[PDB]
């Protein structure tokens, strides 16, 4: 069993634990509890291989913008998490890239950019925006819903694929 | 240059780390022992988050400090105190100016807010996986409600506001696929005919599947409090340990009851096909990664009364004798293969407890509470560590649900199973091994004959499943 | 090569039982333990002077699971039967985890030694003449054995070895 340690990053509110306890759980929570920091265990079997995959859950809220160095370090790869009808978390997204690169001191780190809250209908980030983002980091760009499971297993098993490939 | 600390005689948190307080195993550092001060002060350490210790410091701290003492000790930890201006501030003061307070300014930044921040994250986690200890203290529940409804302060108030609302719904206390469930299948008996449900009557796709959910849901319900501290082997079991006896008190159930239906079918003929579907049943648990159920099947097997039945065993077929040498293979050797399919499979899957039960128990035996260093009693924490990987490996695995329809009927007949009905223990052992001897006596005493009991078609319906549109 | 002996440990749960085989196993100069460690329970040892290996089954905290004790038991070569001399109960139990090994083996006549662990310093309720009486009426020895200080723990498990050996 190889084991993959997993990082979601992103603006406050966007889903990021949503996201991960739909994938642990498969439950959706409709709460909204702001993180300081959760783990949890995945055992999974990707692409015919077992694996563990180690999910850290990170803050969003701005007052916990100087903790961040100290969980990239540990990570393997990232999620970084928007939300579709909040642009201004969408404009977030660099600022996280930039400083996972940073702190890995690495142009190379495997990444998946994730579009969330795809089951709503008023969108105000168009998938052709984030797509092009993506391109320019050169990772795939994945919508999803912690509420209906939409793409949220292609989202963290694409990850781990990447960190394999790595 | 590193920040400036409090002085040691205003902040108890601030003391250097020596071998007379912390020693450090052989990339953050990873704490053997040390003094519950500096367990307290790395659980909420300033340089770093720690999730996995958050998690097993709560999941064992019990045993070395009580609940209302970690309460005191965080709240210690919480209160810091904020340094005093430097000379450059002063001398800016004293010309009417603002000061920089750049030194203020950092301490704040990068020591006082993590340190309050993790602090609440204990408190957080605490609260929300660890709620008994408040169940069981309804003044501890009452301080940590007065402590973070005092914090003041805009930094943590959403967090102090969210965890304030965490623990008002903790104190008055639904699920997703990727797919439907297959459809519930049907043999003999028919729904809503609980009277006719039986082993040979109910389907053995649905038997297994039913007792799946059952055991299932019965292996989710144990929490680490039932574990921790060897509590389901003391005086008051029944008291700490209700999920875990109750989930075993089923497997013992069901294993006792695939014994009687074995023995009491004295027909040779009708035996053979009682085991037959047993293993068939079998043959679904390990498709479904229900390991307890493998081993319910497996131990009744080689119970004294099943295991000495060779004239039933012998008119096995052979593709169901190697389904059932396989499982039996699972435990050999200390369990060596069971292991390695637990950690290979692709969850849903109902791990067989007993191990960790064991494993959990000689480590709480096998090590010692304390390490004595330089004259000073150092918390064993290594020991701890120990106990909450095994707790933490039960807890991965009871995240996943089965994506299985209930039957509320079938549910209900196997949660009603009472095998040993008024008798005692022995009294039944007893009974089940002179049934043993009557239907296959022990030679040279001649095999005798005996009547069918079963009036209705005894041939399998099997186990692949059907789908109509 | 050796010879292997598979020896199993039965007896009533709560009291104790697993600090003899933690006992025997361990770095016996060094307190600590890891049970989930491949070969915890394992040991190459020389009896009257020829080597064997021991394999221990001691399933300590799986009484509940009453209805697995045939399995586990039916692995087994040579039985440790061990109370706990503070509890009766313990004591009082003994006969029927015999008649029982008796069952699952097959034989009135299986290798088996009685154990009567001291396991903390509450007051002994059982003396050693009961259970020596015990013992004798069962044909088997009879050690007793501190969870704390080693003593005894060697002499139970080479007495069983030689009950095998010599049986
Ligand atoms: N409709 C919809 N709502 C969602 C989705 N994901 C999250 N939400 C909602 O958005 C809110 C915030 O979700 P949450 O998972 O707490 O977000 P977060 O990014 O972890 N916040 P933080 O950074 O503070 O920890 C919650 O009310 C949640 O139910 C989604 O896919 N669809
Ligand atoms: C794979 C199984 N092996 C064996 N099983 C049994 N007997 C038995 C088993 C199942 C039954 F349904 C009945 Cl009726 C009897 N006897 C044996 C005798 C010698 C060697 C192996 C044996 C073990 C899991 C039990
Ligand atoms: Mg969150
Ligand atoms: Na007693």
């Amino acid at each position: 069993m190889t084991e993959y340690k997993l990082v979601v990053v992103g603006a406050g509110g966007v889903g990021k634990s949503a996201l991960t306890i739909q994938l642990i759980q498969n439950h959706f929570v409709d709460e909204y509890d702001p993180t300081i920091e959760d783990s949890y265990r995945k055992q999974v079997v990707i692409d015919g291989e077992t694996c563990l995959l180690d999910i850290l859950d990170t803050a969003g809220q701005e007052e916990a913008s100087a903790m961040r160095d100290q969980y990239m370090r540990t990570g393997e790869g990232f999620l970084c998490v928007f939300a579709i009808n909040n642009t201004k978390s969408f404009e977030d997204i660099h600022q996280y890239r930039e400083q996972i690169k940073r702190v890995k001191d690495s142009d190379d780190v495997p990444m998946v950019l994730v579009g969330n809250k795809c089951d709503l209908a008023a969108r105000t980030v168009e998938s052709r925006q984030a797509q092009d983002l993506a391109r320019s980091y050169g990772i795939p760009y994945i919508e999803t819903s912690a509420k209906t499971r939409q793409g949220v297993e292609d989202a963290f098993y694409t990850l781990v694929r990447e960190i394999r490939q790595h | 240059g590193q920040m400036r600390l409090p002085s040691a005689d205003v902040y108890r948190f601030a003391e250097p780390d020596s071998e007379e307080n912390i020693i450090f195993e052989e990339g953050i550092p990873i704490i053997k022992a040390g003094t519950v001060i500096k367990l307290i002060e790395r659980l909420t350490y300033h340089m770093y988050a720690d999730p996995n210790f958050v998690r097993t410091f709560l999941t064992t701290y019990r045993s070395f400090c009580k609940p209302q003492e970690l309460l005191s000790l965080i709240i210690e930890r919480f209160e810091i105190p904020e340094p005093e201006p430097t000379e450059a501030d002063r001398i800016a003061i004293e010309n009417g100016d603002q000061p920089l307070s750049a030194e203020l300014k950092r301490f704040r930044k990068e020591y006082i807010q993590p340190v309050q921040l993790r602090v609440l994250n204990v408190c957080r986690h605490w609260v929300e996986h660890h709620f008994y200890d408040f169940e069981r203290d309804a003044y501890l529940l009452q301080r940590m409600e007065e402590f973070i409804g005092t914090v003041r302060g805009k930094a943590m108030k959403k967090w102090v506001e969210s965890i304030t609302k965490i623990i008002q719904r903790k104190k008055i206390a639904n699920i997703t696929f990727q797919s439907s469930p297959p459809t519930v299948e049907w043999h003999i008996s028919r729904p809503g005919h609980i009277e006719t449900f039986d082993l040979l009557t109910l389907h053995p796709i649905e038997i297994a599947r039913q007792l799946t959910l059952l055991e299932s849901d019965l292996y989710r319900a144990v929490q680490p409090s039932e574990l921790v501290g060897s509590v389901w082997t003391k005086e008051d079991k029944e008291i700490n340990s209700p999920n875990l006896l109750k989930m075993i008190r089923h497997t013992t159930n069901l294993t006792l009851w695939f014994e009687k239906c074995i023995v009491e079918t004295e027909n040779l003929e009708e035996r053979v096909a009682v085991v037959s579907r047993i293993i068939e049943i079998l043959q679904v648990f390990q498709e479904l990664n229900n390991f307890n159920g493998v081993l319910e099947v497996v131990s009744a097997m080689n119970s004294s009364p099943v295991y000495r039945l060779d004239h039933t065993f012998e008119q096995i077929p052979s593709r169901q004798k190697k389904i059932l040498e396989e499982a039996h293979e699972l435990s050999e050797d200390h369990y060596k293969k069971y292991l390695a399919k637990l950690r290979s499979i692709n969850p849903p899957c109902v791990p067989f407890f007993g191990i960790y039960l064991t494993n959990i128990l000689k480590t709480e035996e096998g090590n010692p509470e304390v390490l004595k260093r330089h004259g000073k009693e150092l918390i064993n924490f290594s020991k701890r560590r120990k106990v909450a990987e095994i707790t933490g490996e039960i807890q991965q695995y009871q995240n996943q649900p089965y994506c299985l329809r209930v039957e509320s009927d079938i549910k209900r007949f196997f949660e009603n199973l009472n095998p040993m009905g008024n008798s005692m223990e022995k009294e039944f052992t007893d009974y089940l091994f002179n049934k043993s001897l009557e239907i296959e006596p022990r030679n040279p005493k001649p095999l005798p004959r005996f009547p069918k009991k079963y009036s209705y078609p005894l041939k399998s319906p099997g186990v692949r499943p059907s789908n109509p549109r």
